[PDB]
């Protein structure tokens, strides 16, 4: 490879799925002492880095490299040690406009499907928001089969057809988890506090909806809201609805769950939430029964509650 | 474009005169005044930036010729010049203007002009003395305006630009030292003596290496075709006519050894090299190790007689590159190239250097040219990479006496053959620099006076070499072991090789192809090593055998592995010792220089037997400065880049400031930062170039780009050591603060700079503890210190340190501090430290976990009391009395800071001002009244809350504004746009500008109670009543 | 036992060994131990507090045993526990967790049937009586040595020591002493805080003083005179101070090496602290105050009753 | 499934087989007209993600209820 690309002048080597050849066989929490995991493959990687750096120092336009792996970190840390690569371009999950933009193309890719009457994919993107450009092709083929097997319509899709096909299919991401949750979508419940519910709606959504202006914000956005209430007057249901608006993901803890007697877990379980939340996306991180975590401004006993708070 | 050049005596910036033609096809007739770009060839691989000069017509000048003033380059035309120059048309006749030009001026005239009562007198004197005219005269940086009188110190922002008193300061600066008198722009006026001697005898002169490859074009005599290329030599002094032989003649004596025929030329005007010395290429200089000064004289041979010797049996020098299997092919091809192309002079018992490129070796071109149309496939694709010498080894038999000297290898009448391999010493670094001449990957040129370890190693190697000359022998063996990767141990060894000429046998245990576990592979690993050594070593002159990453092979004994694996590993472990023994025995001078990355892993059977261990540290302040000065040098940035425009840097950057910033960075990190800076510069240039035109001369590094690069590299490294991503905060983001700034500077800043004072360490200030009231910028202060002082940041987030077991929390504490200690310049931030180090012997036992915690912390923090400085621990709390008394004594948490509520109007206003940074107060409302509105009872967080309420009110206002505005276009009666993406419709982003008004602040003051209770402030005052130490 | 070894190798009775250091925090305990290494020339194995303990049951045992076996492999060696309270607390009348393991291990390794030799266990802590009495039994940790912070009128001796400390032989001093050296005044003024307090005073005063040579009241070393204004009267633009600073930085393009100077009284490149000005540091540094510790020290040495 | 806790140089065969099989999947689907590739699996989870996605509309086959049993008894007990 190095010989050919060196002779052919300004050129790239691009390696798809690079982890299959230069990937580290991760230590599985095994012994670090035996030179870590300086296996055959880290060795090969080191060899390649040497051999390409040799050429690169001669004329920087004569070669470049293009790696590609599932995630940046899990590619062999030697890349980031020897400073062989410094770029952070990540293929995020396409959202909103993107979905529509390419759905049409799939609809006309090889088969020639016609969209339902008086629509331009406007809300077809609103549903299936988490689908990947792999999931979309499969979904298209799904629709094709579902309408074709009907034997009475083979030209145009229908809303009820899409509703039927939407069930019995799941995104690749979270396909195998087999988790069902948040079926309690009840946004329609206006409740009595609608008088000031708008304040909550504002503080959660508007900073995101009015995206361009908030880019200019020089001060940390208001982000936390607390809610008293006479016992159980709709509180979790409200939280559930504000979750189901879906502009943000939701996960929640219920206070008495985590107050283990064990010293360590008692505090570690709070960090368990944040470590996951920060790892995915903006989230609500709702505390139910928050009274039970609160320390009643205690300073003398210095109980575990103080540690947790 | 190319044109003829001529020099004349004239003012500093007199317009250049050009021939009629150049004016015709380059002078735009609409231009009021003509300008152009002029370029001078130089003795070097790079090219300097071109001077932008005013131009005038002169029909007297011949076809395509230009006359320029000598003072434009500090020259005198009374000595040999060049016959040509390069010209480029001005891009649309557009010329920039300068702002802050500076001129140095001698003390006498400076003071004399100072006594004058009027200012325009100096402006008129500019024209009177230097013929300068405003808005027309282009000035150049660093130019000497007049020897011993005045000189230009800088041009800004551009290095070249027009003078305009309304725009340019033209800063005259007194030259108090009066060094401009010594700084003559020219080299000298006359030689020592014109007559000297009628018939001069042979003279002893210094033979030194030409620091660059010469270009065949710039030779004053025209060389004959296809001959004498390899024996060029250059000189400038009067010697060329001290001996009756003219330029282009021959000289032979060369220390009166075996005389080496060589041809001498004249060095031309701009050459800045030293006079009365002979500059020679590698071939000529390789035959004369040591003997710095050599005798030389004329040789009027008439012609290079006896150009035919029947055959010649050339030979191959011993060396690492030469003996490789793969390279065996390319070398012979390049030799057959070496022959039958020109008449090359081969004085017997001499070296012949041949350059090639390693990366091409495994590939090959066809025999097409051998078949027909014999020509070289242009070397413009073959960038020479590696060097190997060859030795003549043949005084051929022929019907003539002394035919072995000064013969030729005729393309058709002679044939060359290879005999065998021979042995000699290469040149040492100080004698010559082959890599520089050939432009190879220059190995770093350490300065022994500032890098102890390279000196410690070179001492061992030089003493070993000298012993080699003695009858006695001793087994020298070195082992370089370092804490972290990328600290230049292989560069160290290579430099040691160069500085002494010791042959380098470079084998990397990585590359060797046997499987890592070496299953039934002992004969593979060791056969490979044994062969690759013994093939070259016996004919090798005193040689260092370098084992890179030896640790890979020499695995330690495994306690948890199958017995067969352990036994086969012990086999190599022992045999490596045996091999070291036998090689040390076999030949003198053999120096085993292994390297490892963690000494603890090396087995005892090898750890003990080895003689010398050298600890290679992360470079210090004194060193990284040199490293920077190296990697920004001209001959190292231009190397990688065939693009026309050269690269360089504004001289105003302070290497010392960079070194201060670059604390904790490895040399590879430094090269990374430099190359990223070159990225930024090049990208900036190419993006900007699309404009009309300016800055064409060169693409320039700038301090801000370098600082940005440092900020990048810092965080990227910090990510490599798992640190948090501290957000950007600076002193501007804190307010209400005066004394604690001084304290933090006295603790952190003062020892950082001026290291000469804290020579012994003295256990500098160690612990910063932010006590006092809650919510008052402590975590802000910490993230500020982290961002500002260029220190890695590690944080312990409250009682996180605890765990669900015995002992494992102490593992946690030891592991955090270990990770801190392995990134020495660092900060450990404890937030809510009362949680982790509570008062001992109180609140019950509860298994004593908290006691064992605080005990471990106390013992690690600065128990060992030796070199623990360089890592600073910063903590914050609501209340200090929770903290155990043993942490309070100086040396652990020594400086206690009462950072708290301002309580004073001016401090409140200061906080407002600080939080107003990047904020949009753009109104007649003033912070004075805003302060008066909110009594001192309001806190430090209070005014941030107020500001945020104002901001949110502005957002609400603009939100309803935008809603009712789009209600004029989204509604059906308008039917204009319903995309819900109306900012495309409202393209006037300025219309969105939120700006605060007294409505906002008034309502905030109304709707924002103090966030600290009178009870709470009273309580924390009481806590303060536990006034530490009383 | 090593300086006069031919005499001390006469008796069969096992050489009196082991020391327990106790008393006020910040009174030189870890110093006094860690200084023995080069003073005597013995090896010095270090146990930085509770390193031994491990999450697994009985791993601490395999740790302590290996520790002592290592100490016995290379001998003689000082064996220093940088604190000895959190390891091996007083055994309770119950399980009391894993600590009762480690204690009964240490006793075994100390005076077991197969008793070791040539190893000197040196312990320190602030609160020693929480060591089990079976570790205070003479024959192990047998000599208990108090250290004292008050030392009224003896603080001079320590002060003189710390100021005259010459550890780095490259220079004949590190602290910038002055000629008079009337240390008695400040020593008395100290009011007896601690032992580390005085080093804190030293460094604090050196800090307050170093600004004299470097900062120089922004008049005595920077902008000292003639060279303040070498540029001309700037009138083209209002840039006055930043302009002159930039020009000064630009003009300082000269290069020098080994620019040594000894303008100080007896030192290189420093401003010696005037002890009169050093008096200004006594009101800032703080003690560690506790009568509980004073009362508590009544007990460790036979309760001063038995 | 990728039991990545297993020893190296085995998982490499696992990757090899998984990918290469999927390669044959695509090769058959695109090189020939009318290939359909019915698969059957004893428990769905064990099919690696790298291969699970490719197929479409997997069928769960529940055990027969009494209405089915009625027809299968009549099948076995047939004439
Ligand atoms: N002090 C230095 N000055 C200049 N360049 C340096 C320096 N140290 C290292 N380098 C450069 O860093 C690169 C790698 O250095 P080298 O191969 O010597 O590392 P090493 O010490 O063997 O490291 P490792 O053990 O991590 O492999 C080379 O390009 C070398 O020129
Ligand atoms: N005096 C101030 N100057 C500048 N910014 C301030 C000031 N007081 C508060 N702020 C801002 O408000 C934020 C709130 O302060 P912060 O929470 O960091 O305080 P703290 O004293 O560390 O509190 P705590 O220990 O209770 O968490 C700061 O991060 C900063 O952005
Ligand atoms: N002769 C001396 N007497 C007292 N302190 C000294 C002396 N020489 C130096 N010092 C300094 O005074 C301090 C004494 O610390 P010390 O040795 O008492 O700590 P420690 O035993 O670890 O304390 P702790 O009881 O808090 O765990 C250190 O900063 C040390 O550098
Ligand atoms: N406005 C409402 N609409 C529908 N359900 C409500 C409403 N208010 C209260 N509820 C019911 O009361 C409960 C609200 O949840 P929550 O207040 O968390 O109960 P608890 O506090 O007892 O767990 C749910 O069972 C919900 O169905
Ligand atoms: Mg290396
Ligand atoms: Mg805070
Ligand atoms: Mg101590």
């Amino acid at each position: 490879w190095c010989s050919f690309c060196y002779w052919y002048g300004p050129s790239l080597i691009v390696l798809d799925n690079v982890e299959a050849l230069f990937g580290k066989p991760q230590a599985n929490d095994g012994d670090p002492s035996n030179n870590g995991q300086w296996d055959n493959a880290s060795k090969l990687l080191n060899f390649f880095i040497n051999q390409v750096t040799k050429i690169f120092n001669k004329d920087n336009k004569r070669i470049r490299v293009l790696f590609s792996g599932k995630q940046k970190t899990q590619i062999n840390p030697l890349l980031f040690d020897k400073h062989f690569v410094s770029e952070t371009w990540s293929l995020r999950a396409p959202d909103k406009h993107a979905r529509a933009k390419l759905l049409e193309y799939f609809f006309s890719k090889n088969q020639i499907m016609k969209l339902n009457r008086d629509l331009q994919f406007s809300d077809l993107s609103l549903e299936t928001e988490g689908f990947s450009p792999l999931d979309l092709e499969i979904f298209t083929e799904k629709i094709f089969y579902d309408l074709q097997l009907e034997r009475d319509c083979d030209n145009v899709v229908t809303r009820e057809l899409f509703s039927k096909s939407l069930s019995a299919f799941t995104p690749s991401a979270l396909r195998g988890v087999k988790l069902t949750k948040e079926t309690n979508i009840k946004w329609g419940d206006i409740g009595a506090l609608a008088n000031a519910k708008d304040v909550l709606l504002e503080t959660l959504e508007w900073p995101t909806k009015y995206e361009p202006i908030f880019v200019n914000c020089p001060l940390r956005l208001r982000s936390g809201i607390l809610l008293y209430g006479y016992p159980g007057c709709g509180k979790t249901l409200l939280a559930s609805a504000v979750a189901q608006q879906c502009g943000l993901n939701f996960i929640s803890v219920k206070g008495p769950e985590i107050l283990n007697k064990f010293i360590g877990a008692s505090e570690q379980n709070i960090r368990e939430l944040f470590e996951r939340a920060q790892s995915v996306k903006p989230c609500i991180l709702f505390f139910d029964e928050f009274d039970s975590i609160a320390p009643k401004r205690g300073h003398d006993s210095t109980g575990v509650t103080d540690r947790v708070v | 474009m190319k044109a003829s050049l001529t020099f004349s005596l004239s003012g500093i910036y007199a317009p250049c005169s050009i021939s009629r033609d150049i004016y015709l096809e380059y002078g735009d007739k609409k231009a009021e005044c003509l300008y152009g770009t002029i370029r001078l060839p130089q003795y070097g691989p790079g090219c300097t930036p071109g001077k932008i000069v005013h131009c005038v017509l002169d029909d007297s000048l011949p076809f395509c010729s230009i006359v320029v003033p000598s003072k434009l380059f500090g020259f005198m035309p009374t000595q040999p010049t060049m016959d040509f120059c390069y010209f480029e048309p001005i891009l649309d006749n557009v010329v920039p203007v300068l702002d802050s030009v500076t001129f140095l001026i001698n003390e006498q005239l400076y003071s004399k002009l100072m006594d004058l009562p009027q200012e325009m007198q100096q402006i008129q004197f500019l024209h009177y003395k230097y013929n300068i005219n405003s808005m027309e005269t282009v000035v150049h940086s660093r130019d000497i305006l007049t020897s011993g009188l005045c000189q230009i110190l800088n041009c800004s922002p551009f290095p070249q630009g027009l003078v305009d008193f309304t725009e340019t300061q033209l800063i005259l600066v007194n030259d108090t030292e009066q060094k401009l008198s010594a700084l003559k722009y020219a080299n000298e006026d006359e030689e020592y003596a014109l007559p000297k001697i009628g018939t001069n005898s042979a003279l002893s002169i210094d033979l030194e290496s030409l620091p660059c490859t010469i270009s065949r074009d710039l030779l004053r005599p025209a060389p004959h075709i296809n001959d004498d290329n390899s024996i060029y030599a250059f000189t400038d002094a009067e010697t060329l006519l001290r001996l009756d032989v003219t330029s282009g003649s021959f000289i032979t004596v060369s220390n009166m050894g075996c005389v080496r025929l060589v041809k001498l030329f004249v060095l031309l005007l701009p050459n800045g090299f030293k006079k009365r010395t002979i500059y020679a290429p590698p071939k000529i200089i390789a035959s004369f190790p040591d003997c710095s000064v050599v005798t030389i004289s004329k040789s009027n041979i008439g012609h290079t007689d006896i150009p035919i010797a029947n055959q010649v049996f050339i030979s191959r020098v011993g060396g690492w590159l030469q003996s490789q299997k793969c390279f065996q092919n390319i070398i012979l091809t390049t030799l057959k190239k070496f022959f039958s192309e020109s008449k090359r002079i081969l004085c017997q018992n001499d070296l012949i250097p041949i350059a090639f490129d390693s990366s091409m070796a495994d590939l090959n071109i066809a025999e097409e040219n051998d078949e027909s149309d014999d020509e070289d496939e242009l070397g413009q694709y073959y960038k020479n990479d590696s060097l190997v010498w060859f030795f003549v080894t043949s005084a051929e038999l022929d019907c003539f006496s002394k035919d072995n000297s000064h013969f030729i290898i005729d393309p058709n009448r002679t044939k060359l053959i290879t005999t065998n391999i021979t042995n000699r010493r290469p040149l040492p670094l100080s004698r010559s620099n082959l890599q520089r001449y050939y432009g190879f990957a220059e190995t770093f040129y350490y300065d022994l006076h500032i890098f102890p370890y390279v000196r410690q190693l070179v001492n061992i190697l030089e003493t070993s070499f000298n012993c080699s000359q003695r009858g006695i022998t001793l087994n020298a063996s070195v082992l370089l072991h370092s804490t972290t990767n990328n600290v230049g141990k292989a560069t160290m060894v290579r430099f040691a090789s160069k500085y002494l000429g010791i042959h380098l046998l470079e084998i990397d245990c990585l590359s060797l192809t046997s499987n890592s576990r070496q299953l039934d592979s002992t004969s593979k690993i060791i056969g490979y090593i044994r062969a690759k050594c013994e093939n070259v070593l016996p004919y090798a002159s005193p040689a260092v055998i370098f084992l890179a990453h030896l640790d890979s092979i020499l695995l330690d004994v495994n306690a948890n592995q199958d017995p067969e694996a352990i036994k086969l590993q012990k086999s190599i472990n022992f045999e490596m010792s045996k091999l070291l023994d036998d090689f040390t025995f076999k030949f003198p001078g053999t120096t085993f220089v292994g390297s490892v990355n963690n000494i603890d892993n090396v087995p005892s059977s090898f750890r003990s037997h080895m003689r010398f261990e050298i600890l290679v540290p992360v470079p210090s302040e004194a060193q990284r400065l040199r490293i920077f000065q190296w990697y920004l040098s001209s001959h190292e940035l231009n190397r990688d880049v065939q693009q026309k425009v050269p690269v360089s840097y504004m001289d105003n950057i302070s290497f010392s400031s960079l070194s201060s910033y670059s604390a904790g960075l490895t040399p590879l990190d430094i090269k990374s930062i430099v190359e990223t800076a070159r990225m930024t510069a090049t990208a900036r240039f190419y993006q900007e170039s699309k404009k009309c035109g300016w800055l064409p001369q060169s693409i320039l590094i700038t301090q801000e780009d370098l600082s940005k690069a440092t900020s990048k590299a810092r965080n990227e490294f910090s990510v490599s050591i798992g640190a948090p991503q501290i957000p950007n905060v600076t002193w501007d983001d804190i307010g209400g603060i005066d004394f604690v700034k001084g304290e933090i500077l006295d603790t952190i800043d003062m020892p950082l700079k001026h290291p000469e004072l804290f020579t012994s360490g003295m256990k500098k200030r160690s612990g910063i503890l932010f006590y006092g009231p809650p919510g008052t910028g402590k975590t802000l202060m910490a993230k500020a210190i982290a961002t500002n002082f260029s220190l890695n940041f590690f944080s312990v987030k409250g009682p996180e340190l605890l765990n669900m077991y015995i002992g494992e929390s102490e593992a946690n504490v030891r592991r955090v501090f270990q990770k801190a200690r392995e990134a020495k310049p660092c900060v450990i931030f404890f937030d809510q430290i009362d949680s982790v180090a509570p008062k001992r012997g109180n609140q019950g036992d509860s298994g004593g976990v908290m006691d064992r915690i605080v005990s471990q912390l106390l013992a690690e923090l600065d128990g060992m009391s030796t070199d623990a400085d360089g890592v600073f621990v910063i903590g914050a709390t609501n209340r200090p009395d929770l903290l155990d008394e043993a942490l309070l004594r100086p040396g652990r948490f020594d400086k206690l800071l009462y950072l708290g509520i301002p309580d004073t109007d001016t401090k409140q206003l200061n906080i407002l001002e600080a939080l107003t940074r990047k904020f949009v107060l753009d109104n007649d409302v003033k912070l004075i009244e805003l302060a008066k509105l909110c009594p001192f009872n309001y806190t430090g967080a209070d005014f941030y809350a107020l500001c945020s309420d104002a901001m949110l009110n502005a957002m609400s206002r603009i939100a309803r504004m935008v809603e009712k505005k789009v209600s004029q276009h989204n509604e059906l009666t308008g039917e204009n746009i319903s995309t819900r993406r109306w900012f495309d419709k409202i393209a006037t982003k300025e219309d969105t500008k939120v700006v605060v008004k007294m409505e906002d602040f008034l309502k905030a003051q109304e709707q924002l109670t103090p966030s600290v209770s009178r009870a709470e402030l009273n309580h924390y005052e009481a806590v303060r009543a536990n006034f530490e130490g009383a | 036992p090593t300086k006069y070894e031919p005499i001390f190798v006469n008796c069969p009775l096992r050489l009196r060994s082991g020391i327990l250091l106790y008393g006020y925090p910040g009174c030189g305990k870890t110093l006094l131990a860690s200084a023995v290494a080069q003073q005597c020339g013995l090896n010095f194995i270090s146990v930085k507090g509770p390193e031994i303990l491990n999450k697994f049951i009985g791993a601490s045992e395999q740790n302590i045993r290996e520790l002592f076996e290592r100490a016995q492999s290379v001998k003689p060696c000082i064996l220093f526990f940088d604190e000895f309270d959190s390891i091996a607390p007083k055994r309770g009348h119950d399980s009391t967790g894993v600590t009762d393991r480690v204690v009964n291990q240490l006793l075994t390794q100390m005076d077991g049937a197969e008793g070791l030799d040539g190893v000197y266990i040196l312990a320190a802590t602030s609160r020693p009586d929480l060591i089990d009495s079976a570790l205070l039994r003479p024959g192990r940790l047998d000599k208990s040595v108090i250290c004292n912070i008050p030392t009224e009128s003896e603080r001079l001796d320590i002060l003189q020591a710390i100021v005259n400390s010459k550890d780095k032989d490259t220079g004949q001093k590190k602290f910038a002493l002055e000629k008079n050296a009337d240390l008695k005044l400040i020593a008395e003024k100290t009011a007896g805080f601690s032992g580390a307090d005085l080093q804190g005073l030293c460094y604090n005063a050196y800090l307050k003083s170093v600004h004299r040579w470097l900062s120089a009241a922004d008049q005595s070393e920077v902008v000292p005179g003639n060279d303040n204004i070498e540029y001309f009267s700037i009138n083209e633009h209002g840039r006055r101070e930043e302009n002159r600073l930039r020009l000064k930085t630009l003009l300082q393009q000269d290069v020098v090496h080994e620019t040594k100077t000894s303008t100080s009284a007896a030192s290189e490149l420093t401003a010696v602290v005037t002890i009169n000005d050093l008096l200004e540091a006594c009101q800032e540094t703080k003690p560690s105050i506790s009568t509980s510790e004073l009362v508590k020290l009544r007990g460790i040495y036979d309760r001063f009753q038995k």
